[PDB]
């Protein structure tokens, strides 16, 4: 039964992982099609990208706890565990909405330019990856608290491992790309 | 299969000295930017590597082998799409100046 | 597959008949596997059918191994000969590699208006809509833009084609090694009236037959000298026919393109 | 309803597009007359449309495809004849707005929705049963899947009927389908239709990749596996590595037509030369998602009607898996005349001709197939015969447009048009048509007329030649693709004769109709029993005339290569086992098609501009989806009694007749 489907959802990662490469290829060309308007080295405050990524690698040790609750059969503490996770996944939601809005009520919105639109559709493509991994983990914990860890739950939390810690991995891959590399 | 709370915090206490080094490097200017751009680029596929090992658990072990076959075959795709059409559009935009 | 008379398969450029001499070598060298592969697929259709009580009948025969390795190297025998063939042809018609000729190559700029093409001449100062002209034997200088879709200038007869972007600069080098009025056609779908980008490329006998063709150009009460004249003849129409306008204003094609770069 | 939606959207001055809705809306509703009046809505809701089961899926699949291919195929013999009038003298009867959107919208048809689920319908039907699975490894992600290729359908036979479709070509680009100069809902019917197709068909190469990977039965090796599923696994490769490319190249041009960003505008950074660049390197892989499962439709006619095994199993399979890796360093072919450099056009051109010889290579093994056998001449081995010759031209012109030098002169141009139908009417089409009638015993229970099947072969193999060979003397010519106004009257010889080769395929395709009525009336007495009516090799032969809801009673016991000729062989055939064990098949579930009812609500909101009911549409997508995951009961015991009926029944119809 399971582990079939924890393959096959590893599989979708890979295209997943592909989806982003294309994002990382439009990025790459549009990075310069800063027409009159606003660079790279302009509008990242570095340190608030920092406080991001702080808030997304705790992200992936919270839920490795989680984990190992499950593979523990400690269910509270599984729950425990995942509300720390949506606390710290939400926090970084937050900011990057907070950074689309200080961008959006200051001109530099999406049509500015083709870079600021190959830069809100590679970093908002994953903050909708974020916020999804959030409405799944939220309503993962209501089906964790309800029935218990039940063999199709313990499934879902380790599809839910590979998708959550993968959102970390392509974010290695955007803060060096987008913002180290950018502001450089 | 499962990670022990090992194989966290050793990936947890290395990824922190791998998104400070460059976080400081390419902050507060320590080198040369042929240096940084090298730094902040080794350090973010030594991490992506930890993180595929000590996160996502990825041996070759599992499903058979088709584990870290599907991996390795999904980063040629993305370096022959990337690779691909950075040099494609690199060629295509110089081709298309005032010359 | 066919045409004694047409247009890529009788060029009268030496883009178009270094072209055609490539298409003839590519079949020719495909024919020594595709003739084999059909006439092998009707003789063993025929010969070992259902009722032929004359052949050997072998349900067993997989793995072989002289007919293995000889059907998967004159495959391979004929790509590499077409490979090092592709490889010399592509860097010898590429589209920017200038002509070697000792005569000045006729620079023509063309924008790819909205259904109708627009040829500028920044040397004599004539740009006329719908119709170029050259003298025979001597190369040109088509440096192709466009002001809106994009488009593909294409003459099929002198040789090969190029695409038209909007703000971008795209060079295509032909020649006419004979007079006469090559077809030119857009190569690429447009819009609504696609069907109307149809120039006529007159090349001239000689230069003295050019000369008083820039002559009729430059004798037009029309002038394109400011860039509200270039935007009047921007207004979606289809079917232009002919038209000649006069002095034209200098870098009027640089200022097309430094439009879409601003 | 709100939003740009009002009465001056549907066509009624356009005498043509308004007796086509008046006719749809005709057939549409006859349809479900003739439903109610048998009574069969209940069968048609707990059996076929909420059914999760590869078998009656992947005939649901093609039912798709049958029924477009008329939609897809009415645009085609209207635009030929077009070209026949607009040739000479007269102006026609489609002018350039109405035209435009026909050649985009028999393109973005016959591949998203009358070729592509036709190899997955086959793909869905045949590949569960020859690894001796009871079921792809997830059910209801197949039904979805299939709901949302059906959610892309009814996007596009009803742009026709309310709005327009895009004037664009089927590939839509990027400086003509912006909002500057495409700004009627056009592209949005092509860009959500393609976009709710996508995401669908997406899920179903995750499937069939799982499925052929962890599903086979307890001894098939990755090389004692068919050739069809060998082909049907890289074909997956191919759909979970593409098409990711396009729900980014699309969803780039939502962006660009919704919220005004500069992606592939001409101005303010955008370069609409990247849209160019993404869609054709998804473009070039999805034609190898459509020719290799074709390339294993192939490889089993070849080795069961000529009575000899599959020359070079192992040459065949080191082909299709070059083909795969093969077919993403290649997608630039497509726009050798954009004006790439002599490095980069030179380079994509010679990695498109290395992809020929592993196709040399399967097209001469098929030959080696028949060498010394006896090649039964049914129908479906009459396609076969008919593909190799079909199919060779079309790959030896195709790499001669592989030339970049050859290549600047037959770009866009009626040569161009008529390579991808030489391998595709002759390819994919010969294939899904020779997979069609080879199968059809094992969907249904009855074999296809064969008298109405040959004179559908001489009719579209013969209707092709005279139909696209004067579309290969044009090219030649100086002719375009996309011409449909004042077409130079020296194109008129060759577009009359390129007319009376489509009224042969039109033959070709009544004669398919006449075909099915035929076979499904005269069942009958053209009645398959013991379920191997041809002399099969591979394991979907094993079962009754059509296989049980769970494919197999006991999970066969594979090994050798040819599983079931090796069974057959030996005697170790038809062979009854002593006691049965309770099946686990999945449950039928009614929330795939909700989900993909609360996509076209989506889909049809974001085209017009309804946004409080595109919001109510999304929501109710990941509403539908919630509640499905706290659906606990989506699986059932089949019992031991069942199956022992089944059985008896399958054996007593065997041993009656031997
Ligand atoms: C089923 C789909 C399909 C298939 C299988 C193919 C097969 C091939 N196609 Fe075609 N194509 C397909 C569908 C299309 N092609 C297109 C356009 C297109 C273009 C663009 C040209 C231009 O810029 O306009 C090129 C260069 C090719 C080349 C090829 C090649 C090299 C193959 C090779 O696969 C063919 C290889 C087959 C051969 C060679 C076997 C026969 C020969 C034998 C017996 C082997 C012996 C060995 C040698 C001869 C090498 N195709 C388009 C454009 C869409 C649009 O814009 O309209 C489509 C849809
Ligand atoms: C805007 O313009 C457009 C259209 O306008 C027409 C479209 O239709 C379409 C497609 C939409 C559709 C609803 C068309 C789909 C339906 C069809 C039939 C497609 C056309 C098919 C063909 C040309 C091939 C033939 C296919 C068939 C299924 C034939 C149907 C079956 C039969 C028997 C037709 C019979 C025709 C005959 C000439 C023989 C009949 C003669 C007799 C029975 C003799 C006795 C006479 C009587 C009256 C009893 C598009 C996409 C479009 O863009
Ligand atoms: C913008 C459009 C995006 C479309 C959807 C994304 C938005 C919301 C994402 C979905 C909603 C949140 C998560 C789903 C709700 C509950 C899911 C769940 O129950 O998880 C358990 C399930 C485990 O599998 P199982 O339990 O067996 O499934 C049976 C029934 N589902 O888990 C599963 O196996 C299935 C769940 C997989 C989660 C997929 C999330 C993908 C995120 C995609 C974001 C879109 C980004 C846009 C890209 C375009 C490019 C510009
Ligand atoms: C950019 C597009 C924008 C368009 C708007 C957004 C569209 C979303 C609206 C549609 C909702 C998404 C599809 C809903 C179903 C998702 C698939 C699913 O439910 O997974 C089920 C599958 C297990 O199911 P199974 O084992 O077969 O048995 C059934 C037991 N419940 O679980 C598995 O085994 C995992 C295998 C697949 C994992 C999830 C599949 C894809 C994830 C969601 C797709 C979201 C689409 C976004 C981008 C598309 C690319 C995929
Ligand atoms: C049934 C016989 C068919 C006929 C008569 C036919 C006819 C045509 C014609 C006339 C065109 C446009 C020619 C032009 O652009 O100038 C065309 C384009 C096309 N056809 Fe077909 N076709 C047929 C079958 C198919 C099949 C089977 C497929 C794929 C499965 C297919 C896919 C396409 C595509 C992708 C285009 C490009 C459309 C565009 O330019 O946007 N066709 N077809
Ligand atoms: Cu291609």
């Amino acid at each position: 039964a399971g582990g079939t489907k924890i393959f096959g959802f590893w599989i979708y990662l890979m295209s997943d992982c592909i989806l982003f490469s294309i994002l990382f290829a439009t990025y790459a060309v549009l990075v310069n099609g800063t027409a009159g308007g606003p660079t790279g080295k302009d509008i990242f405050e570095l340190p608030f990208v920092l406080v991001e990524t702080f808030l997304l690698l705790f992200s992936s040790i919270t839920y490795g706890m989680a984990a190992i609750a499950m593979y523990k059969n400690n269910k509270s503490q599984v729950i425990s565990w995942l509300a720390l996770t949506w606390l710290f996944g939400a926090g970084f939601i937050g900011m990057e909405i907070y950074e689309f809005h200080h961008l959006i009520v200051n001109g530099m919105g999406p049509d500015r330019s083709g870079f600021l639109s190959a830069f809100f559709a590679l970093v908002g493509t994953h903050g909708l990856h974020v916020t999804s991994g959030l409405i799944w983990m939220a309503v993962l914990m209501v089906q964790i608290a309800r029935r218990g860890l039940t063999s199709t739950n313990r499934t879902r939390i380790m599809c839910l491992s590979l998708f959550w810690h993968f959102l970390d991995v392509v974010w290695i891959c955007v803060f060096t790309v987008v913002y180290l590399m950018g502001a450089m | 299969s499962h990670g022990s709370v090992k194989t966290y915090m050793t990936g947890f206490i290395l990824s922190i000295i791998l998104t400070v080094i460059p976080f400081w490097m390419v902050m507060t200017g320590a080198a040369s930017p042929a240096v940084i751009l090298g730094t902040i680029l080794a350090m973010a596929v030594v991490q992506v590597l930890v993180h595929l090992v000590c996160f996502l658990h990825m041996n070759t072990k599992s499903d058979e082998g088709w584990n870290m076959t599907a991996f390795v075959f999904t980063v040629l795709i993305i370096a022959i799409l990337v690779v691909g059409s950075i040099w494609i559009m690199w060629n295509l935009n110089y081709n298309m100046m005032m010359h | 597959l066919s045409g004694c008379n047409s247009a890529l398969l009788d060029p009268k450029g030496q883009i178009g008949l270094e072209q055609r001499s490539l298409i003839l070598t590519a079949f020719g060298l495909m024919l020594i596997v595709v003739i084999p592969a059909i006439l092998m697929a009707v003789g063993f259709a025929w010969k070992y059918r259902a009722s032929n009580k004359d052949a050997k009948y072998s349900p067993n025969w997989s793995h072989s191994n002289k007919v293995e390795a000889v059907v998967w190297t004159v495959p391979i025998l004929i790509i590499i000969f077409l490979a090092v063939l592709t490889w010399k042809t592509t860097h010898a018609l590429e589209p920017s590699k200038p002509l070697a000729h000792d005569e000045k190559p006729i620079t023509i700029e063309v924008v790819s208006m909205d259904w109708k093409w627009f040829f500028i001449y920044p040397e004599q100062g004539i740009a006329t809509v719908n119709e170029i002209a050259f003298p025979a034997n001597t190369p040109v200088y088509f440096k192709v833009t466009s002001n809106s879709v994009m488009n593909s200038f294409f003459i099929p007869r002198l040789g090969s084609q190029i695409y038209a972007m909007a703000g971008m600069q795209t060079r295509l080098h032909l020649i006419a090694n004979e007079p006469g009025t090559y077809d030119g056609i857009s190569a690429s779908y447009s819009g609504p009236g696609f069907s109307g980008m149809k120039f006529k490329a007159i090349a001239t006998p000689d230069r003295a037959a050019f000369d008083q063709w820039v002559a009729k150009a430059k004798q037009s009460p029309n002038t394109m000298s400011d860039m509200a004249a270039f935007e009047k003849l921007a207004a979606p129409s289809e079917y232009n026919q002919v038209e000649y306008f006069s002095n034209v204003k200098p870098d009027l094609f640089a200022d097309v393109i430094n439009k879409f770069m601003a | 309803m709100f939003g740009k939606l009002s009465l001056d959207a549907v066509p009624f001055h356009e005498p043509i597009v308004m007796v086509t809705i008046a006719g749809i809306i005709l057939g549409g509703l006859a349809l479900v007359g003739l439903i109610t009046y048998f009574g069969k809505w209940t069968y048609l809701w707990k059996e076929w449309l909420t059914s999760v089961d590869h078998k009656r899926l992947g005939i649901m699949y093609i039912i798709v495809a049958i029924v477009m291919l008329l939609r897809g195929f009415a645009d085609a013999i209207m635009m030929r004849s077009q070209q026949a009038l607009a040739s000479a003298g007269e102006a026609g009867f489609l002018p350039p707005h109405h035209y435009d959107q026909i050649f985009t919208a028999h393109g973005v048809i016959m591949i998203f929705f009358v070729a592509m689920p036709f190899v997955i319908g086959l793909m869905n039907l045949v590949v569960p049963l020859q690894i001796g699975a009871r079921d792809v490894a997830f059910p209801f992600l197949n039904n979805l899947s299939f709901w949302f290729t059906v959610v892309g359908v009814i996007l596009v036979n009803v742009s026709l009927g309310v709005g327009e479709f895009a004037q664009t070509g089927w590939l839509a680009y990027p400086p003509l389908s912006g909002i500057e100069y495409s700004p009627g809902v056009g592209v949005d019917y092509w860009i959500w239709s393609l976009q709710l197709s996508g995401i669908g068909t997406t899920l179903t190469g995750i499937n069939f990749f799982v499925t052929i990977l962890k599903m086979r039965a307890p001894g098939m090796t990755m090389f004692k596996m068919p050739v069809f599923t060998w082909a049907s696994l890289c074909a997956n490769v191919l759909i979970i590595a593409s098409f990711p490319i396009l729900t980014v190249t699309v969803a780039l041009l939502t962006l660009d037509r919704y919220l005004g960003t500069h992606f592939f505008t001409n101005d303010m950074g955008g370069n609409m030369m990247m849209y160019i660049n993404l869609i054709w390197a998804w473009g070039h892989p999805e034609v190898y998602i459509l020719i290799l499962p074709v390339f294993g439709v192939f490889s089993e006619i070849a080795a069961t009607f000529s009575r000899k095994r599959l020359f070079g199993y192992t040459s065949l399979v080191w082909a299709t898996v070059c083909i795969t890796v093969l077919s993403f360093i290649v997608w630039l072919h497509h726009f050798f005349t954009m004006g790439a450099g002599a490095n980069v056009n030179a380079f994509f051109g010679i990695t498109t001709m290395i992809i020929a010889i592993p196709t040399g290579v399967k097209i001469f093994n098929w030959l080696f197939t028949m060498y010394q056998g006896r090649i039964v001449f049914h129908s479906a081995m009459l396609w076969t015969i008919g593909f190799i010759v079909t199919f060779s031209v079309g790959g030896m012109t195709g790499v001669l447009l592989a030339v970049p030098g050859a290549d600047f002169v037959l770009h866009n141009s009626l040569f161009l048009i008529a390579h991808f139908h030489n391998v595709i009417i002759g390819g994919v089409v010969f294939g899904c048509f020779a997979g069609m009638t080879y199968w059809w015993p094992k969907a249904f229970g009855f074999k296809l007329n064969e008298t109405w099947g040959k004179r559908a072969f001489w009719f579209w193999i013969i209707g092709f030649f005279v139909a696209f060979m004067p579309l290969y003397a044009l090219g030649f010519m100086g002719m375009t693709r996309r011409l449909s106004q004042q077409i130079d009257p020296q194109f008129h010889t060759m577009l009359m004769i390129a007319a009376s080769g489509a009224v042969l395929i039109a033959l070709g395709i009544l004669c398919l109709v006449i075909q099915m009525y035929v076979s499904i009336r005269d069942r009958d007495q053209n009645r398959d029993l013991t379920g191997d009516p041809w002399g099969g090799r591979t394991l979907e032969w094993a079962t009754s005339s059509p296989p049980p809801f769970y494919n197999f009673a006991v999970v066969p016991h594979v090994h050798e290569r040819d599983a079931f000729w090796e069974m057959k062989e030996k005697g170790e055939a038809y062979k009854k086992p002593d006691h049965y064990e309770e099946i686990h098949m999945p449950k039928n579930s009614g929330a795939g098609i909700v989900i993909a009812a609360f996509s076209t609500i989506f889909g049809f909101a974001m085209i017009w501009h309804i946004w409080w009911l595109a919001i109510v549409g999304f929501a109710g997508m990941i509403i539908t989806w919630i509640v499905k995951s706290f659906d606990e009961d989506v699986d059932y015991y089949v019992p031991v009694a069942e199956i022992e009926k089944l059985e008896n029944q399958h054996f007593d119809e065997i041993t009656k007749a031997g």
